[PDB]
RNA sequence: UCGAUGUCGGCUCAUCUCAUCCUAGGGCUGAAGCAGGUCCUAAGGGUAUGGCUGUUCGCCAUUUAAAGAGGUACGCGAGCUGGGUUUAGAACGUCGUGAGACAGUUCGGUCCCUAUCUACCGUGGGCGUUGGAAAUUUGAGAGGAUCUGCUCCUAGUACGAGAGGACCAGAGUGGACGAACCUCUGGUGUUCGGGUUGUCACGCCAGUGGCAUUGCCCGGUAGCUACGUUCGGAUGGGAUAACCGCUGAAAGCAUCUAAGCGGGAAGCCCACCUCAAGAUUAGAUUUCCCUAAAGAGCCGUUGAAGACUACGACGUUGAUAGGCAGGGUGUGGAAGUGCAGCGAUGCAUGUAGCUAACCUGUACUAAUUGCUCGUUUGGCUUGACC
RNA sequence: AAUUCCUUGUCAGGUAAGUUCUGACCUGCACGAAUGGCAUAAUGAUGGCAGCGCUGUCUCCAGCAGAGACUCAGUGAAAU
RNA sequence: CACAGGUGAUCAGGUAGAGAAUACCAAGGCGCUUGAGAGAACUCUGCUGAAGGAACUAGGCAAAAUGGUACCGUAACUUC
């Protein structure tokens, strides 16, 4: 049974979909635009956004979180240098989901993942 | 507050006053005995080891060592069968649950007082 | 919770020191015995030139449990030892000391002396 | 294990009677005017009045 | 013999003033607006229908915006409907009103439900059937069935052999529950046990039939 | 049946019989009572755990209301096991000159198969049901369930020389079984919080992260769950079984029977719960709609619903999901800074920081009035009515 | 008794209960002295029996993680 | 067979460590030529488990448990 559950396994490890999620959100917030599976676009709202929302007062304690769950020096920066100012006032929905068809590899849904306000 | 409106309403309206009580303290709970017919007041005191804070669904298990073997009770903390409680030594623990003095008697089953 | 093949300490001043489960009373397939519940017993350590001699096979109550027995305000009362005390061949408690404490559910008529006799009745 | 009699090429073909081919959903973009799939961006990128590049 | 539907709002306990504590369930009781009073001239039977809750209007149909007009009531969730006898048709007219005062504190009711669903179980928790060996040399079969029939005689599975198969989801009735309180201005009804079902699902609350 | 139908026992899962073990109803009794003994009726339920042995069995221990006798390929190895039997090794006793042999023993010794059809358990698609649609339903029928202890009282009464000790009535409390549920007591809780070992890295310190079973350890939310909680097995109706009758002749009497009128069982039929119009005899009621309508579906957001389905909710006239806000819960005292200390560390700022799935809200993001299917009053005969 | 059929021999011990085990008896179907007899420290992934500890072996299974199973896209067997 | 097997010798970094064990890394080399979903039964491989603790079973099979260094201490028996 799955009642009340939340989360996704996706065929990984946790430590596995941990780092994967990691390197997804470092990926969007540097291009601010990436093409990934439909599944893996709506779960990472999840771990994307509530990093967003952290950035949006900007402190050592909450600088040094993003980073304990980014690891990226770079995007802590960016994060908190222009993704903070940018949503300060917007209450969540940061980045919006467009489906884009199926991949040619092996026909898994596709979408693409932005974030609002210039992306 | 963790449930739906209306349940909350049942559950507010059963809801007695208590004083505040950390795990690590030493209370002492009156509590409603009844015999046959008549009622007293017998008291448990223990250390507190453990307690979930549930609104009414909040309890909390003390333990003593009654006379040889150990005793731990999980009291029902809005629960008329509770008299009262109140806190005589209290306590200074690094964690909410006292589970490891299960293991322990005498001389390493002891706490350090909050001042 | 005790079943067969399950040890207890006694609790009283029979000479019995450990006793074993051997049957749970009062049904046809009867699991589990808590406070209060006529067990069978055998005898598996016993105090020399006792009441009891080491393997005899008698009855017992169960004083208490390391399950714990249930409140009907809902509250669990836990102890750190199965505990039980030896009955007569009627049923009867054959003790003149109880040793340690033991619940409220022991009330009634047969089990009378046990509550009077305990050090400290929860 | 496996069958005692080889099936007709009859039963064969009732079996086969779910086997469909799934067909999308389409619609024309507003702006573009394009065809594309129910609640997905066109070709191009456009998706209910937006673009992505 | 008419009851009333209510929503499943999760459960708690009543504490009584002796010191026990009665495991209780809460049943939002919404207004049970009458929509069709069947009779055995009409019907051939005699029942009540209601309806309670609400439903926007986009998501009525037009057949069932006709059926509660008629009545002169709004669109509820769902519509029931509860066998009755000419006792209990007495005052229940054409867009009546059906509140938690149906019941009184200290009456032994009868709730129905949908079962939380399990999905797909096996024989071992849908018919509570023994688990096989753990170890000592079993194979593949630990939470199997086992044997399921017997040889050539009578050589076939019998009708109603227990195996596995979709397990809850079902319509349920608890029976000799009582009613802990009513209360009408805020829509409650506290009921004593379990009553089948997850919170936010339909329970149907009558009188007990056994009495 | 030898171009192969796997042997005993165990496990799992059963199904039936009645020559009935318990419970139920009776007649007789060397039936006072309590207990029995026989025989009749009765198959609705129920009908142990162990020690020994490969055992079925049997003996024994302790229970139980009782621990039934049987059929089902001595039920069940394409469901499991492999202890015995019954391969190849080895040995003892015995027989044989011997190779070897033994319903003699002993130590050891590969159990394959992804299920086509029937059957069964679930869950769908199609078409039909005299136009179509949204709902609600009746119930021909089918299944489930059906067990029982003990205590109190009647009453220490009836009965009995005593020992002992009721029927019939009523009150409670259990055991086994089943269902639902998660409020409580717990279990788990690998996207929650901490502690900590080794090592590597983030420039470095500090702080963090990877990996070592989630590294190990201590707790723990939701959900799931039992050992937890709540509920259930009816004391009712009808007709009966054995059995007992009433009146009553054949047969002046007698006689339960031939006419006629009764009582009477856990058994049968209802009653309870679930399913049920493919009940092709395809039922009924309320509405809605017919020059593509009423609706249904696709698609999307999804759900204590779910293998896929189906079912439920929602799609901007919106709280459906995620986010967000505020709470709750859990962990237990963040970081930084300051103070004390040589230091490890302790203290304060501050019950802090973090907090999955929980509660309540909130359009910030995603749910596009897009497409498809589905019409145009529903044949004929008769009767009543008009 | 790695030998004993009758046989679960008898008696003692161990267990609540022991066709196995240990001790003894001798009525050795059918031991017995280099196809060696009786013991024997140490040794053995050797046989039997009995304990402590420990446990999902079990009462009675529950939850959770990963790989399949299930759905989609691609490739595409088998015995019969 | 682009097959989880087998195939002799040589070189032998760091931090811990007795070590060529083991864990994490260096140089160097790889991610093992179907993926995407879902998160049923059931199977496999693991983790945790109330109370009890061999009642399981042919049999503690499997699992659980023990586990290092130093010091103390250690019985029957013995071929010393």
């Amino acid at each position: 049974m799955r009642h009340r559950k939340s989360g996704v396994k996706l065929g990984r490890t946790s430590s596995h979909r941990k780092a994967m999620f990691q390197n997804m959100t470092n990926s969007l917030f540097e291009h601010e635009l990436i093409k990934t599976t439909l599944p893996k676009a709506k779960e990472l709202r999840r771990v994307a956004e509530p990093l967003i929302t952290m950035a949006k007062e900007d402190s050592v304690a909450n600088r040094r979180l993003a980073f304990s769950r980014m690891r990226s020096k770079t995007m802590v920066g960016k994060l908190f240098g222009t993704l903070g100012p940018r949503y300060q006032n917007r209450p969540g929905g940061y980045l919006r989901i467009v489906k884009c068809g199926n991949r040619d590899g092996d026909n898994a849904p596709m979408a693409y993942v932005e974030l609002v306000d210039r992306d | 507050s963790n449930k739906h409106l209306l349940v909350q309403a049942v559950e507010n309206a059963q809801i007695i006053e208590r004083p505040s009580f950390g795990p690590g303290d030493t209370v002492v709970v009156q509590v409603k005995v009844r015999e046959g017919e008549r009622e007293r007041l017998q008291a448990f005191e223990g250390i507190v080891i453990a307690k979930r804070n549930r609104g009414l669904n909040s309890a909390f298990t003390v333990r003593k060592i009654s006379s040889g073997v150990g005793v731990e009770r999980a009291f029902q903390l809005h629960s008329p069968i509770i008299e009262s409680i109140e806190v005589k030594r209290r306590g200074a623990v690094r964690r909410a649950k006292l589970y490891y003095l299960r293991e322990r008697s005498g001389k390493s089953a002891r706490i350090r007082e909050k001042l | 919770m005790i079943q067969v093949e399950s040890m207890l300490e006694v609790a009283d001043n029979s000479g019995a020191r450990r006793v074993q489960c051997i049957k749970v009373l009062g049904g046809s397939h009867r699991r589990y015995a808590s406070v209060g519940d006529i067990i069978k017993v055998t005898v598996k350590e016993a105090i020399p030139r006792g009441r009891v001699k080491k393997g005899d096979v008698m009855n017992a109550v169960v004083v208490r449990t390391k399950k714990g027995v249930r409140r009907p305000d809902g509250s669990v009362l836990r102890f750190d030892d199965n505990a039980a005390v030896l009955l007569n061949q009627n049923k009867a408690p054959i003790a003149t000391r109880i040793f340690g404490p033991v619940t409220r559910e022991l009330r009634g008529d047969q089990f009378m002396k046990i509550v009077s006799l305990a050090p400290e009745v929860l | 294990a496996v069958q005692k009699s080889r099936k007709s090429r009859s039963r064969r073909d009732m079996r086969r009677s779910h086997h469909h081919m799934t067909v999308a959903e389409l619609s024309v973009d507003a702006t573009t005017g394009e065809k594309h799939r129910r609640h997905h961006m066109t070709k191009d990128g456009f998706y209910r009045g937006r673009q992505l590049f | 013999a008419i009851g009333l539907v209510g929503k499943k709002c999760g459960m708690t306990r009543v504490f009584t003033e002796a010191g026990a504590s009665i495991p209780v369930t809460v049943v939002e009781i919404s207004a049970n607006r009458i929509t069709q009073v069947k009779n055995t001239d009409v019907d051939g039977y005699q029942a009540i229908q209601v309806t309670t809750g609400t439903r926007r209007d986009s998501r009525v149909t037009a057949a069932q915006k006709g059926h509660f007009a008629k009545a002169g009531v709004a669109a509820g969730r769902g519509v029931w409907e509860f066998r009755a006898n000419d006792s209990d048709l007495e005052g229940r007219e054409i867009g009546g009103e059906i509140l938690a005062d149906l019941f009184e504190q200290g009456q032994m009711v009868d709730v129905t439900g949908n079962s939380k669903g399990k999905g797909f179980q096996g024989g071992v928790k849908r018919h509570n059937f023994s688990m096989q060996d753990a170890t000592h040399g079993n194979s593949v079969s630990h939470r199997a069935i086992g044997s399921t029939g017997q040889n050539q005689s009578p050589g076939k599975v019998f009708k109603g052999k227990k195996m596995p198969g979709q397990m809850g989801n079902k319509r349920v009735t608890v029976q000799g529950l009582e009613v802990i309180s009513v209360d009408v201005e805020k829509g409650l009804l506290v009921i004593k046990g379990a009553i089948p079902g997850a919170t936010g699902g339909d329970v149907i609350v009558r009188p007990s039939v056994k009495a």
